[PDB]
């Protein structure tokens, strides 16, 4: 039974620690760098990250995507998503089906 | 014409034989048709169609059947070209020589070669196959100071659809172009099933342009060919990585190439298109393309012909 | 080789117009005569077609051409079936599947040791091909008229089997075959309801 | 290498590759159709939870607004991941084992069960996608590279073989003459 | 005869097959696996077998079970190959049986030993014990007039 | 060109009873002696097998047959892996490949220039082959008891080394090979925990 | 058949040091001269390389080597694109394809029937190649600065195109070709911001 980590705004993702979610922060790509490696190498199961922070480092979601754990999941902020999470799903379709099934 | 077994090259032959003409000339054109080692029924097809359309009235036919002696087979195109050059250089005529099947000719030559204990060359054919073929195909051409000419369209079937086979390969080294028929187009009902991509005519420039054809012959050709290439390669992309891997500009080339085949190439074995009709249809297909991508054609031609 | 790329076979096909490809695979499915209708051909088909239409006063060449088309589509459709499953396909295509099935079983298949089936005259052939095709698009407009594919089938259990045994109807009582055509239309009409 | 022994060997590899190409292509087909269903599930699962999570965070901001916030400066949650199979692929299974302030914190608990389901479904969709591409690669590697290699390596050998048979027989004819 | 280079296209096995009514074929693949006599029934043929079988010569289920065993053995090898190309998981429960069938067909039916003399009764009843692996559903190339009588 | 299709080899194989087929691939892999164990044969195997069974009072013929069966099954597995890859192989087949790899590298390959490996006694051959097959059979049973392939390999790194360096064991200390059978069974069942 | 294993080609390639392998697929793709840059070779390349470096007083042999390296790397990448698709390639490898494409389309291709393109002087050749290579170097160092392939590509339509017509630039007006080097560098810069 391994841990869950969070990355996003402290105005956003702060009440997740009330559960016991390791909830850390960053702005540029280089702090989300390590937060994810910190959590991935510590054998975490799921990592929730706001698209505003995850946009910084698309580097990351794709390295860890083909792996069982952790599960890097794009969540939003107060004002919401950029749309990354839905087109990552959308792009998956157009290359595995060759047609949009939506 | 590089064809294959089961491919309608006999239909195309007859179609060329009766539709072929020189513009602005009256009764100075003739067709010499040579049939090599073909079956009885296949010979009757040609002979009847010739006299049915009246094409016999301007033609000379040398018919050699499959059950005829192999020496009579290898002699047939020589008989034809002799009558052809006679009409051309000594009577001043524009003669079009159509010969089929050249694969049957080569096999006959291979049979004689074996009968004379001769040393078998590549793939069993005579070492002198190239030279022997050259003594035939080089009989075509024009002479300085003489009215008339000998124009040859040899027709052959590529064994196993193999272009590297001695018969198409050596022919290709001798002749100037090649018209290729493919099973992909024939199974799609394209008549005639001509694939313009591997097909070529080396001298085409000497028979095109204003005064011969319209002034837009060269540009539209380059344009149609380049576009049909993209369309074909857009289609081969849609089958591999799906239809979502195609950009919007590649929507169009795909649809272009389809119309190009079903409307432009596919005309039917009994539709005689004049060159002015052909060129006109060419512009119509370019019309479905955005003008800003027609960079082979200059603005002067676009402003005059593009609808 | 057992495969026909052989020289004597190729040289043969050069001077002959007809090729009946006997298939050992078909005979294992008890499909007799085991002639593969995809690999076989006849360059006389068109000319014979004219002769037929002339002497029968019918559009026979059209029926054969259509009959072959159904068989052609069946090969492409069977491919889509083993790959996706029979439930997951269009009613139109599954109608084609049952018509192709009919052409295969009720027309193509033929016993040489049966008194009536060992020979089928030119007239009987026309009538047998007619009812099979007649079922086809009579059924199709039912579909296009808002009816469901399945329902047509239980409605036509009686008449399909009457088509299935057209081969076993004697030459003299030939009209017994052409009278199936009318039964089809009326049946389908009632199924549309 | 143009021996008779390798021709017969390669000929059988062609049949093996042909059948292998078949099966891998039907597998790729069946993988995407299973992927078809799961990815549609993942899609509206995300679209839903994206609105719920965002709205939850916006209500918290209003609660956080009136606070300085020194007041929110102020359970051992964790998941058990057991490995399922969807066809060929390994797939994760995951389950969990002041007034308007806590209205927004009661406002972050609802998300958890649907957030974990999203993680489970979305990761599955990713793992299936990778298997499709791995399978696609081999289908392509076999159809474009391996089979055509075999196909006229064969063609080359058969014609080299017949080239030599005809060479040897021409030799023996001369030797008989001498 | 011994085919040079194990090549069936060689003049000697090629011309002999033209004159003789079928052929029995021994493969190195079966030999190497301990199957003796290493007879590969799939390329093997007897062109006159239909004359020496049936009631009064052998039992009525001869020609019937022959066809079924031949079919199931081919489906067995296809199944075994499937479990390698695609894997364990792609196998149906009917496929795993066909695989197990061919394995037993080789090691119990074909592999009898060069000093084992089987009466055609023992052979036919053996072939039925092997078909018993398969559900009655699969045996569709035999009549059930015959099936209800001899199926274990 | 190593083309055994030639008359000398062909005429020779008609009168000799033992064929030691050498292979370029093995030779270029330093697999010495470069004997193709799939093409090679001995018409004396059966008789020698009876002799060996008597002398050793062990079921030797079974081991050789099993040894050759595994080597053959590897060949039948490789010809598929060559063009579809390593990915879909079940635990049973990878175990097979690992046993066949052991037969190849730990038993077949033999250095002629080594002092100990240049010659192997009849009783040292039996022990080496016993050890290799024992690992396979005992790891086969483990696989049947829910154990995983990679768990078995992870825990048998030590005992599989003894198998690899079994060929370099002196002729007077053959007990250092028989003992491996005990460790194999001992280590394997500990993995089932 | 285009097969260069034939005696005349092989006997000629034994004594001559330059092999211009003409390709049919290039001919069909309207790629003239249809000289296969992968297969063709010149054993004078090293010596000419020194002659060039001395007469031009520039690192020409280094330029030719790099351009040729890009072309061979392109052929390796096209294999991968055929297998996994172009989308999977890193932005560095995607850049390589575009630089090579420019080498093929803007340099290797040459129309013998264009009054300007039919001949290209030694210094014009140099200026053209320097420009094309400069684009690659400026872009590749931009990627290390965190720039993406798509922005660099879409923000250089004007200047990459300018390279395409450089072949049609008159010999007198060479400056118009070498002036692109500064334009490329400054166009890249505004993308880096």
């Amino acid at each position: 039974t391994y841990k869950i980590g969070v990355v996003g705004d402290k105005d956003s993702v702060s009440p997740f620690r009330l559960f016991g979610f390791d909830v850390q922060h960053g702005t540029t790509k280089t702090e989300i760098r390590k937060t994810i490696d910190e959590m991935a190498k510590n054998e975490y199961g799921v990592i929730y990250i706001t698209e505003q922070c995850a946009n910084l480092v698309p580097e990351t979601i794709e390295r860890y995507k083909g792996q069982l754990t952790p599960a890097i999941i794009l969540i939003p902020s107060h004002q919401g998503t950029l749309g990354i999470g839905l087109e990552e799903i959308q792009n998956s379709v157009e290359k595995a089906v060759g047609q949009n099934i939506l | 014409v590089f064809s294959g077994s089961g491919l309608p090259h006999k239909e195309l032959a007859a179609q060329i034989a009766r539709q072929a003409t020189v513009l602005d000339s009256s009764d100075d054109f003739a067709v010499v048709f040579a049939a090599i080692g073909i079956t009885f029924e296949e010979a009757e097809f040609f002979m009847e169609d010739f006299r049915q359309t009246g094409a016999i009235d301007r033609s000379v036919m040398f018919m050699n059947l499959a059950n005829d002696p192999a020496i009579e087979r290898i002699a047939t195109p020589r008989m034809a070209l002799t009558a052809a050059e006679y009409l051309a250089y000594e009577k001043g005529m524009h003669v079009l020589v159509i010969m089929t099947d050249m694969t049957n000719y080569a096999e006959a030559l291979r049979e004689i070669s074996a009968a004379r204990r001769e040393v078998p060359g590549r793939r069993g054919y005579p070492g002198y196959l190239y030279t022997n073929l050259a003594t035939l195909f080089e009989r075509a051409g024009r002479i300085r100071g003489l009215k008339g000419s000998v124009t040859q369209i040899p027709i052959l079937t590529m064994p196993e659809d193999d272009k590297t086979h001695p018969i198409p390969d050596l022919t290709g080294y001798i002749t100037e172009g090649q018209i290729i028929l493919t099973r992909e187009l024939y199974k799609s009902g394209i008549q005639p099933p001509i694939d313009v991509l591997p097909s070529l005519s080396r001298l085409k420039d000497k028979g095109t342009g204003a005064g011969k054809t319209r002034e837009d012959h060269a540009a539209t050709m380059n344009q149609l060919f380049a576009a049909y290439a993209q369309g074909k390669q857009a289609k081969e992309l849609a089958v591999v990585l799906g239809e979502s891997a195609l950009s919007d500009i590649d929507k169009i080339y795909a649809k272009f190439a389809e119309r190009f085949e079903n409307e432009y190439v596919n005309q039917g074995f009994y539709t005689n298109r004049t060159i002015t009709e052909t060129l006109d249809l060419g512009w119509e297909l370019l019309a479905m393309l955005p003008r800003t991508e027609l960079k082979r054609i200059k603005d002067d031609l676009l402003d005059k012909y593009l609808p | 080789g057992g495969d026909i790329s052989e020289p004597v076979t190729q040289n043969t096909l050069r001077v002959v117009k007809v090729f009946w490809g006997l298939d050992s695979s078909l005979a294992q499915k008890r499909h007799f005569p085991s002639i593969n209708w995809i690999q076989s051909y006849s360059l006389y088909s068109t000319e014979v077609g004219r002769y037929m239409d002339q002497i029968l006063q019918q559009d026979w060449s059209d029926m054969v051409t259509e009959g072959m088309r159904i068989l052609q589509e069946e090969e492409q459709l069977n491919e889509i079936v083993r790959l996706v499953g029979i439930d997951s396909l269009s009613d139109n295509d599954r109608l084609t599947l049952e018509v192709a099935k009919s052409i295969r079983e009720d027309y193509l298949q033929q016993n040489a040791f049966d008194d009536v089936d060992t020979f089928t005259s030119r007239e009987k052939q026309f009538n047998m091909l007619k009812v099979i095709l007649t079922f086809g698009k009579e059924a199709r407009k039912a579909l296009s008229l808002g009816a469901y594919f399945n329902e047509i089938m239980e409605g036509t259990v009686a008449v399909r089997e009457r088509i299935s045994r057209s081969k076993y109807i004697p030459e003299e009582e030939l009209a017994k075959i052409s009278s199936i055509n009318e039964e089809i239309k009326e049946t389908i009409q009632l199924i549309v309801s | 290498n143009p021996t008779r022994m390798e021709l017969t060997r390669l000929k059988k590899q062609l049949t093996t590759a042909t059948r292998g190409h078949k099966l891998l292509k039907d597998k790729q087909d069946e993988l995407m159709r299973q992927f078809i269903l799961l990815i549609r599930k993942n899609n509206e699962l995300r679209q839903a939870i994206e609105k719920e999570t965002q709205t939850a965070m916006k209500d918290f901001v209003l609660a956080k607004s009136t606070v300085e916030e020194a007041f929110i400066d102020e359970e051992n949650v964790s998941i058990s991941v057991v490995e399922k199979n969807i066809m060929s692929v390994k797939v994760p299974l995951m389950n969990f084992q002041n007034a308007e302030l806590d209205r927004s914190i009661d406002g972050f608990t609802q998300l958890l069960p649907k957030l974990l389901k999203l993680a489970e479904v979305e990761k599955t969709c990713q793992l299936m996608a990778e298997e499709i591409e791995k399978t696609r690669r081999r289908v392509n590697a076999l159809e474009y590279m391996t089979i055509p290699q075999l196909e006229e390596t064969i063609y080359y050998i058969k014609m080299k073989l017949e080239e030599n048979e005809r060479a040897e027989v021409t030799r023996l004819i001369k030797v008989k003459n001498m």
